[PDB]
């Protein structure tokens, strides 16, 4: 299951990914790795943003 | 100092860190929100990133009773604290008992270690080392990061910058384990130490503002007077406009030079003067010229998107995000444009300010947020004096900041017990120092606190 890091920008109840790991919950602000599926849309609704970690 | 003690907490830190990660377990972080508390989170986060592994950062103002409930209620598998926790380790143990706690600070501690068995205090303080300058936040951080794994190295910069932000290096060097962490970004090429003048805005301000913003040391003469620094320069043959590295090696040294001088001349103290000329941290990741370039450069841009509730935008900026850098500094922009709005507000609306008999009373309502209440008073003072603006966090509340002089201290004027004494009368948060204070209260209550609070005076 692909992860990604993302600052979400609002408070957003702990949601279950597709690898039966629970993610958050969320408080606005919070920097945290989640699957890029549910990131994605959380971006999409403008709910978080994508932040790039050079490794 | 006994650093192999030390050293053992950090590898005991460290591997129930990785322990937790192997298991797949969501390393819930929590770190400061300045600039030592957001580098050493940035720290932390790529450290656990780096193992592959899944975290989740907050960065908090600081440590509360009510905090730790809501993050016991998340009932996680292990919490780690950064920049945070030595004076609550009764209240982590407390309520975090369940779950393995790592805290990585360098704050007296209210322990010398954790009773109980899944809890660990990474804390050089009760080894012998010096908080102040023997090891910062993002300094302990770093080290337990570089245990976990030796490409954590790599962060050595940013573990710099959170030790200048947290002005570890007063002295004009750094001490104690921060001189680790300085070797190995030297053996990396990512940091540089060069003995330069160090003073805030090497990269980013105009000679005359470099001089005018000069604190630690002060310079005579010239530190608040803006426009002397600017006289200052011009007859020394130098252009206030030009920044400070854009000088050439020889101008910054009769810079140096003229800057010495001057200082001997108006009496500057001993201590002052010899901390005019120090270590300056400088990183080759980042072009000359821009904030993140310089260490203190980078602390302050950490610093004001932590005080403008964006701590992890600033975190993300340290992770090397560029894009985040872009939306901080729009954001800083916007906010220095709300600043000289805010200023401008109370110059053409003096004319609706409440005389009073002990202080000043001034209502602005929607039009000045609450955050740049603060800076309000001071400028209507720089051309006591209480500003009050809505709450737009709230709706019937408003927050309100005041500001004095050394003259009115003279003559009694507390300013914060007086603040805080008003402020249980109307029932509402207050307080704070005795030149600069805040206070929340009521709305409907605001002919009512300008009347308590100059009686209380």
């Amino acid at each position: 299951v692909p992860k990604e890091a993302y600052i979400i920008q609002i408070d957003l109840p702990a949601v279950l990914g597709p690898d039966m790991k629970e993610y958050g919950p969320f408080m606005a602000g919070d920097m945290a790795i989640i699957p890029t599926v549910i990131g994605r849309a959380l971006v999409e609704r403008e709910a978080a943003r994508r932040v790039r970690i050079f490794l | 100092m006994d650093k192999e003690a030390f050293l053992e907490r950090v590898r005991e830190g460290a591997e129930l860190i990785k322990m937790h990660i192997e298991l797949g377990h969501t390393i819930r972080l929590i770190s400061h929100r300045d600039a030592d508390g957001i580098t050493a989170g940035a720290i932390l986060a790529k450290a656990v990133a780096r193992e592959g592994g899944t975290f989740q950062l907050s960065i908090v103002k600081q440590v509360s009773e009510e905090l730790i409930d809501q993050l016991a209620r998340e009932k996680r598998e292990i919490y780690v604290f950064s920049d945070l926790g030595s004076g609550s380790i009764e209240l982590i143990e407390e309520k975090l008992n369940f779950a393995t706690v790592v805290v990585a600070d360098h704050h007296p501690p209210e322990k010398d270690s954790f009773s109980t068995d899944s809890h660990v205090l990474v804390n050089p303080v009760p080894f012998g080392a010096n908080s102040v300058r023997d090891l910062s936040g993002s300094g302990v951080a770093y080290f337990v990061a570089r245990e976990m794994n030796r490409k954590n190295r790599d962060m050595a910069y940013v573990a710099i910058v959170g030790a200048v932000g947290d002005m570890q290096e007063i002295d004009g060097t750094f001490h104690g384990l921060n001189l680790e962490i300085i070797e190995d970004g030297k053996e990396l090429g990512i940091l540089e130490v060069r003995k330069e003048l160090r003073l805030f805005g090497r990269e980013s301000r105009p000679l005359y503002q470099m001089l005018a913003y000069a604190t630690n040391p002060e310079i005579p003469e010239i530190t608040g007077d803006e426009r002397k620094a600017i006289e200052w320069l011009r007859a020394k043959g130098f252009d206030p406009e030009m920044k400070y590295w854009q000088l050439r090696e020889e101008e910054k040294r009769k810079l140096h030079e003229a800057l010495l001088v001057h200082m001997i001349k108006h009496g500057a103290p001993k201590e002052a003067i010899d901390r005019l000329i120090g270590d300056v941290v400088i990183s080759p990741l980042y072009p000359e010229g821009d904030v993140r370039h310089e260490a203190r450069e980078f602390a302050t841009l950490l610093n004001a998107t932590g005080r403008l509730n964006a701590g992890t935008l600033g975190v993300a900026i340290c992770l090397g995000d560029e894009e985040a850098y872009k939306v901080a500094r729009k954001m800083l922009d916007d906010y220095k444009k709300e600043q000289i709005e805010a200023r401008k507000f109370i110059i053409q609306n003096w004319n609706m300010v409440e005389e009073g008999e002990h202080a000043y009373v001034f209502y602005a309502g929607k039009n000045i947020r609450d955050t740049l209440v603060g800076i309000a008073a001071n400028m209507a003072i720089n051309a006591p004096v209480v500003v009050l603006a809505d709450s737009d966090e709230d709706e019937n509340l408003v927050k309100g900041s005041a500001r004095t002089t050394e003259k009115a201290l003279e003559k009694g004027y507390h300013l914060g017990e007086a603040l805080k004494e008003v402020a249980e009368k109307l029932g509402g948060e207050g307080g704070g120092h005795a030149i600069a204070a805040g206070i929340r209260f009521p709305k409907n209550r605001i002919d009512e606190f300008i009347k308590l609070f100059n009686e209380a005076l």
